[PDB]
């Protein structure tokens, strides 16, 4: 999947 | 670092000083001119007056504590930053205070012993007691 | 967890870094102290005895910094079972990281080096083959009298050196905090750090201990007397008379407690050495307490003939006792001369000869002075000292002492003090008993007026010194102009008063002089000496004549021994040694006879002490005249 | 901030002072060139070694500007708006050094005035020279 | 499937979810915005452990900022990667002709720990004549952290008279030194009319006269508020402007920042201390903001 | 609404009657502002509350702020209405202020105003206490000064002459400080009438409460205390019947110079005395401010205040006057000379000449603008001074400026009386005049010396004799010096005495003066001089002739003149001319005159003849006689002479005995007894022809009273012609004492 800015998965 | 003419003159004159008295004076005077300094002091009832400070019996006995630990840094001038870990430790963890408090009492405590000892005082002697009190404030600041 | 110590001088001692989470990591040493240091080795494998604080030759840290401010009593094995506020989270840096030195106790050895000898010089530390110097942060006299005590030196007089140079260099040092000052060695005093900082505008640490050079005296029969021989720590030595000053004598009888210098002799006059010579220019200001204090030159290549040694004597050479007293502070007072003990004639001694002699034994002050045999008369001869105390020395030597041919002692009448068991002078005069006058008051000194100054008020002040009667009051400044205060200005005594203050007087202050005018007084007691000729008023080579009594006369050859002729030239100056030879027989004047015989013995340096018979005026014969000659 | 009884007790000790105003203002300069020696960079043409008369001339013109003030308490800012001005912007003195003069003149009063230093009284002089001190440095930029 | 989740201090500020569910076109598609990502916002005012104190506790949005001659000020970390600061701060040591093009370039901005950061350009007001008040553009967004964090603009008027807020500040101590360490005061809202007549004389518009007790008058006006000395006789001094008057609204458990500190000039001889109200600027900032 | 249901109050006051001016209209209380408020609304006010007689009204909410409406603003009343809402306003409500602007009231029927002093010296000085709402309380001195005082002691009905500021005696009340910064003009009927600061905000305290003290005039006193003089001491004043002390806050010589006049001992010279004597103690002070100089008594000066200040660290006010020692010179038969007589304030009395020395008669010469000593002659002359011989030993060093500043050493004990008072002379003795002229600024020019006017010659005057000339006779500077008989021939005696003036001196006695042979001159040939009237503007030798010796004091005189000597008259030589002649050559004050000898040697023609002298010179060169002529001369007109000896002696019971005195320099002296041999003793009578000593004594033998001790410490061989030939030291000086001067006995 695509990172976000900030953010996890 | 003090040179020897400036110890001498520190040590002299700290030899004439009651130290069951200035201490309570420099404490009292410390708490009327700088109100922000009771707050620490909650725990020894009415601070609101000049009067209620100066005749309190718990601040006399604190600046007669303050003024032992401050005669106990005078035998160890040269290192200063060891003989009050312990004090520095309790002021910065338990209580808070802000280091400029400390220059204050030093100050304070210059005032006192010029009004005390009158033209003794002459200005190399309040110069080598500020070189001391600065090494104090340092010291304790964390 | 897990404890390491790391790049260090020994195994037992280095950086201290601990293992948390994998990761190693140092103490900061903020707060560090020997506590610390205990605990720390109590939890390793390493000996007990002693435990100094500090990096000791390590390099700066690196890495993760874990703990601040360790806080240990002592009283459990493990150091992170000790107190601390929170892991890692300080604001500690790697040039301040803690350390630990474990020893055994037979290591620790302190030595100072750079100086005249073991006991001064700057201090040298040598521990674990890692050798070092101390630092000034925090040294003085106090922490000063351990190193000399330690290392079998006395007192530590100051912090300098005088002679060898060229010492070594190292980047180690030993800090000290404070320590009271009564402890065996060192090593005792508390939280002393090994290495770490290298402190910069503290200079190093020196002394100068009493043992460095330490004076004494041997080959002689009165106490306070003889050759001079120094020590150099552990060894010792002759002194040569060329080097050696009347400022460092003065500083020599100083410290031996001896009073002050009355003579300064030279050769071996007290005896030939017998032993290595020493060799050092003496430049004291004069003043000092000790000789090692004075400055000193370097040793030249020369040295001197064993013919060459020095001496000296000093004030306090009388040896007073007491005997018969139940306590040794009330028995009844002796003395010696010429090799022979004796007992004292009371005939003029009051209550201050009694205060000094007290104060002389620490029997405090004096309370009373018994008369007749209150003691027993004693087996020895009866002592003709007449004794003139002024009250505040505290010995009997100090004090001013003549005896020459004193009037014969009655024989019940023997000297006796009872202790607790706790102003006039005569200035300019020569002698004691003659001259212009002065008294103190305002604290301060000051002479009598010349007005109204008749035979009758010189015989109160002369009475007052003990001179005797009074043969000249002298006016219009006789004896030189008197300096400062002008207090007296006019006396009309009775002539039988004790003492000048209960004269009729204006009061202090109160005059109308000038100081052309200051007054003075020649009392009988005044004694003066001369050698004269017949073409010469004076000089050193011809009849002795002695002045006492307002008036001269001639000295005795009968019982003439070869110290008196030395004693009388030293007295007029010109030589330490005289002889005896015959002469022509034309009188001069034809005075008349004072006294017999003459017997001076060693240590006086003037003819007014020297025992002989009372005197009596008679006729004597030129055979009977002593004529001298001074080399 | 500086109430009535304040100012009663800064009058009252202000008068006592009296006279001697130019050799406490003086010895005050002295006190805080021996004690804070950073000071002495704004007085770089002034002989500042004992005894100078131009340090004695410099602190009786401090202490008229004070015994000025103190008769002017209620309106300070115009009393002091030409020192304002010089010390702000022409001098450019920093506002740390005023604190340190205001302490060495306490302790000359105080060593000098021992029987009028009631803690009081003290307080009331604290605020009395911190407000000349913030009067001083206000155009401070 | 995956969940798309915000780590500590930020937050999900899209709608839909963050629900992703994988294709049989191996593509991720949220059933409810589809293709498009979300994005990871900052917490604007919840400070991590909240509350002449000595700040060892919670004041973020604290900035320290020092003019090209050495003296401090403050400024008010807004969002990411703008702050609120005073004009007349950006103005230290040039003419007020001076460009803001001629200010950026002159100043340097620290946050948290001695964390420096680094200025892009410089918005002015209109009017900071009446309104002094000044923006800050970073050149990069600041990472939201245990001691960096905005304090979010508010949505209604908190300057009621009597509210007490929380001033950080930079600034000379009792001693005219510059604070060493970070110190906060609790100050409370006084009451307009005897601000304007302590420091104007009336507030009849004529018959005004500057009876400033430091000499220095205030820009008082509608678009500020007056704030009193402490219990202990505490106040503000040089250095403090630009700080922000943070109050505590303890229905939401937030910090907002009521007003933006302009004259701080009465250091316990003057009695009030004059702040701009951000409510009243608020437009104006966004505009800024999202002009840029 | 006809004003029925309005209602008016007056709150935050000390009571009912003062206090916030309030109104009540539909409901709400409200204030009313104070622009435009003046007494004539406070009046209005203060008539429909039944308040009476408004004493002040308030501004700027002196009460504290109000609240609620404000009803009225810029009201303009005419102090006479029934209300304050009859008087002509713009609207209700309207208005530009705010409650900043209060108004308020003080009215009479509250304020209960009395005004008393107390503890004090009489029933009106001492402290001021004003009664305000029935509290009595006190006045700050701050703006309180004499035309304040003036209104209180008018007030209280006590007499107005002299209302001097102070709280005398009294000590710090207590209670309230009621006024402050009183400002009255001086004619107000009470001291509330005046304008004053707010009852409210001082920041006195009670060590600045004021007085008054109000008198007649008749009970100041002024004195001064500790001194030899009622015009020399400590001032003290007694006001009342207290005694107290002047404090030299601001004392100086122009306020000394007041209280001198005051006193009527001329003008203030030092600010200090020479402690005579004890001064008591006291507690009260008087305080002056800057008085202006001019004023004829020290109460006159503006603001002073007696009593309610400290001189702390400050000491007594304390002066020297002109007249504490003024000399005078009474007996003298020419100007500028005779006895002196000295005045110890205001009793005129004698010196001894055992106590005035040559210090003494210059700083006396100058005092009296007579110059510089020119002789001191010691012992009974110029008449005798019968009546008091003051005892008092002058030590005057330096040139000091006044005889008052002179330190003295008085005695306990009686002198010499009415034998031996002393004279002085000095360089201000001309007697010339400007006459046959039309205005005193021009005209001949004349000298009268001896019993005689005369004709003056122009032979040696010139510009700046004239100028100075006519800077003596207050004719301010020279124009020009006419030639001939421009103002008459001469009429009489023709002197002669060509002077030498400078012309930067003030008076033409003290130029060099030469007379003794001048020119002979024609009657036709006179001096004349013409000035501008405005007074603001700006080589010789005498020599004595004998045998085989010269330069002695005895045989025939001889002058010096034109590259030659020559012989001068004998005929008609007086004492006088001896007495010059001798004291010139120096070999005594005097001597005799004798025929000639047969000593002469030298045929020298005679230069002048007819010589006499006047008084007051003291060289033959100012002497008046005939003409040069380069005459021939018989041995019948030569002149000779012999000196008295210069050693003589004094004291003795007989001649051939004595102390032995000296003379040296103008005036006779003694010599010191350090070194007193019998060799200088056998100089001594030797020199008096009489034979060889017998015996020396020392230490205070014959005499220790007058004279300078010419010589010390004679190392005399004793086979000296004279005892001026021994080495003695130091000539003139006094290193010895004076309890050791000499004594000689010596066989008849
Ligand atoms: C209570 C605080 C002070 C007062 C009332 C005061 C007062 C004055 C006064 C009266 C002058 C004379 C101005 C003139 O003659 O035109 C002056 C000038 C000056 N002041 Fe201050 N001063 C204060 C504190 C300071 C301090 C703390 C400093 C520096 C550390 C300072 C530095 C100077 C200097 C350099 C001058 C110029 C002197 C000259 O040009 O001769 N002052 N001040
Ligand atoms: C005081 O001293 C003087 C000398 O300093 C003595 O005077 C001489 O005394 C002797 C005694 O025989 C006489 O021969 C001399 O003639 C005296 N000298 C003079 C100058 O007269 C004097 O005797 C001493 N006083 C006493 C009491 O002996
Ligand atoms: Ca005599
Ligand atoms: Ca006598
Ligand atoms: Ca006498
Ligand atoms: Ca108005
Ligand atoms: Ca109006
Ligand atoms: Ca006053
Ligand atoms: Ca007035
Ligand atoms: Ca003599
Ligand atoms: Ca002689």
């Amino acid at each position: 999947p695509p990172e976000i800015a900030h953010g996890y998965v | 670092h003090l040179t020897p003419e400036e110890k001498s003159a520190v040590t002299a004159l700290w030899g004439k000083v009651n130290v069951d008295e200035v201490g309570g004076e420099a404490l009292g005077r410390l708490l009327v001119v700088y109100p922000w300094t009771q707050r620490f002091f909650e725990s020894f009832g009415d601070l609101s007056t000049p009067d209620a400070v100066m005749g309190n019996p718990k601040v006399k006995a604190h600046g007669k504590k303050v003024l032992g630990a401050f005669s106990d840094g005078l035998a160890h001038l040269d290192n200063l930053k060891g003989t009050f870990a312990t004090l520095s430790e309790l002021h910065c963890d338990k209580l808070h205070v802000d280091p400029e408090n400390f220059r204050l009492l030093g100050n304070v405590l210059v005032c006192v012993l010029a009004h005390h000892f009158g033209k003794e005082f002459t200005p190399p002697v309040q110069a080598a007691y500020q070189k001391v009190v600065a090494g104090v404030a340092n010291a304790l600041a964390h | 967890l897990s404890l390491r110590l790391v790049d260090g001088v020994t195994e037992c001692s280095g950086r201290l870094e601990v293992r948390f989470q994998g990761e190693w990591g140092t103490i900061c040493d903020d707060g560090w102290d020997s506590y610390d240091a205990a605990v720390a080795c109590k939890q390793l494998g390493c000996p007990t005895a002693v435990t100094a604080i500090g990096r000791v030759n390590a390099s700066k840290g690196f890495g993760h910094i874990w703990l601040d401010s360790v806080s240990c009593q002592g009283h459990e094995p493990a150091i992170w079972q000790c107190k601390h506020h929170e892991w890692g989270k300080h604001y500690c840096n790697h040039n301040e990281d803690a350390g630990v030195t474990c020893s055994d106790g037979s290591d620790l050895e302190l030595r100072l080096r750079g100086g005249g000898s073991r006991c001064a010089g700057t201090v040298e530390v040598e521990i674990q083959r890692l050798l070092g110097k101390v630092c000034d942060r925090g040294w003085g006299l106090k922490e000063a009298d351990v190193v000399c005590r330690q290392l079998g030196c006395g007192s530590a007089l100051k912090t300098s050196y005088q002679v060898y140079s060229k010492i070594q260099a190292t980047n180690t040092w030993l800090f000290l905090s404070s320590c009271n000052g009564n402890e065996t060695s060192l090593w005792d005093c508390k939280n002393w750090q090994w290495g770490g900082l290298t402190c910069d505008h503290y200079e190093e640490a020196k002394i100068t201990c009493s043992a460095h050079r330490e004076p004494r005296l041997v080959g002689g029969d009165i106490p306070c007397s003889g050759r001079v021989e120094v020590k150099h720590g552990d060894t010792w030595g002759s002194i040569c008379d060329s080097d050696f000053s009347l400022e460092a004598a003065s500083v020599l009888c100083r410290e031996l407690q001896c009073g002050t210098v009355v003579s300064i002799l030279g050769g071996a006059h007290f005896g030939e050495g017998n032993g290595q010579i020493w060799a050092e220019e003496f430049q004291c200001e004069g003043h000092e307490s000790h000789l090692s204090l004075c400055p000193v030159a370097p040793r030249p290549e020369g040295t001197c003939s064993h013919s060459r040694d020095v001496g000296v004597v000093c004030s306090r050479y009388t040896e007073i006792r007491l005997v018969n007293g139940k306590t040794p502070c009330e028995g009844r007072v002796e003395l010696k001369t010429l090799g022979a003990w004796g007992s004292l004639c009371n005939s003029h001694w009051d209550i201050e000869d009694a205060h000094v002699l007290c104060q002389q034994l620490k029997c405090g002050v004096a309370l009373s002075t018994p008369g007749g045999a209150r003691f027993g008369k004693g087996n020895g001869q009866i002592w003709r000292h007449m004794f003139h105390c002024t009250g505040t020395e505290q010995h009997m030597g100090d004090c001013p002492v003549t005896a020459l041919g004193a009037s014969l002692c009655p024989s019940e009448q023997v000297a006796s003090v009872i202790c607790s068991g706790n102003q006039l002078r005569l200035v300019n005069g020569g002698g004691r008993c003659a001259g212009r006058v002065e008294i103190y008051h305002e604290g301060s000194w000051g002479t009598i007026c010349d007005d109204s100054w008749d035979l009758s008020d010189a015989h109160v002040v002369c009475r007052q010194l003990g001179c005797g009667e009074a043969i000249n009051a002298t006016g219009s400044a006789h004896f030189g102009e008197g300096t400062g205060p002008i207090w007296l200005d006019e006396m009309k005594c009775n002539g039988k008063e004790s003492r000048i203050w209960q004269c009729h007087s204006h009061g202090w202050g109160q005059q109308n002089c000038r100081h052309k005018e200051d007054a003075g007084v020649i009392c009988s007691e005044f004694m003066s000496l001369r050698l004269t000729s017949e073409a010469s008023r004076e000089a050193c080579a011809g009849r002795l004549e002695v002045f006492y009594n307002g008036a001269w006369g001639t000295v005795g050859k009968s019982s003439m021994s070869e110290t008196t002729v030395g004693v009388v030239c030293r007295q007029l100056g010109c030589a330490d040694k005289g002889k005896i030879n015959p002469a022509s027989l034309d009188k001069a004047m034809s005075i008349p006879m004072w006294v017999d015989n003459v017997q001076c013995p060693k240590g006086p340096d003037t003819l007014w002490q020297c025992p002989s018979s009372p005197w009596e005026k008679r006729l004597a014969s030129p055979s009977e005249e002593t004529w001298i000659t001074c080399d | 901030v500086l109430s009535p009884a304040d100012k009663t007790n800064v009058k009252a000790a202000w008068g006592k002072v009296g006279a001697h105003a130019g050799e406490y203002g003086a010895e005050a300069l002295e006190r805080m060139f021996l004690s804070f020696p950073t000071t002495k960079t704004y007085f770089p043409h002034f002989d500042l070694s004992h005894g100078s008369a131009q340090v004695k001339g410099h602190g009786k013109k401090v202490a008229d500007a004070l015994t000025n003030a103190v008769a002017h308490v209620d309106d300070m800012p115009n009393a002091l708006s030409a020192l304002s001005d010089l010390h702000a912007h022409k001098l450019r003195v920093d506002p740390v050094n005023f604190k340190l003069l205001s302490h060495c003149l306490l302790v000359t009063l105080a060593a000098h005035l021992p029987a009028e230093f009631t803690p009081a009284v003290h307080a009331s002089l604290d605020k009395f020279l911190a407000s000349v001190s913030t009067v001083l440095t206000s155009k401070y930029r």
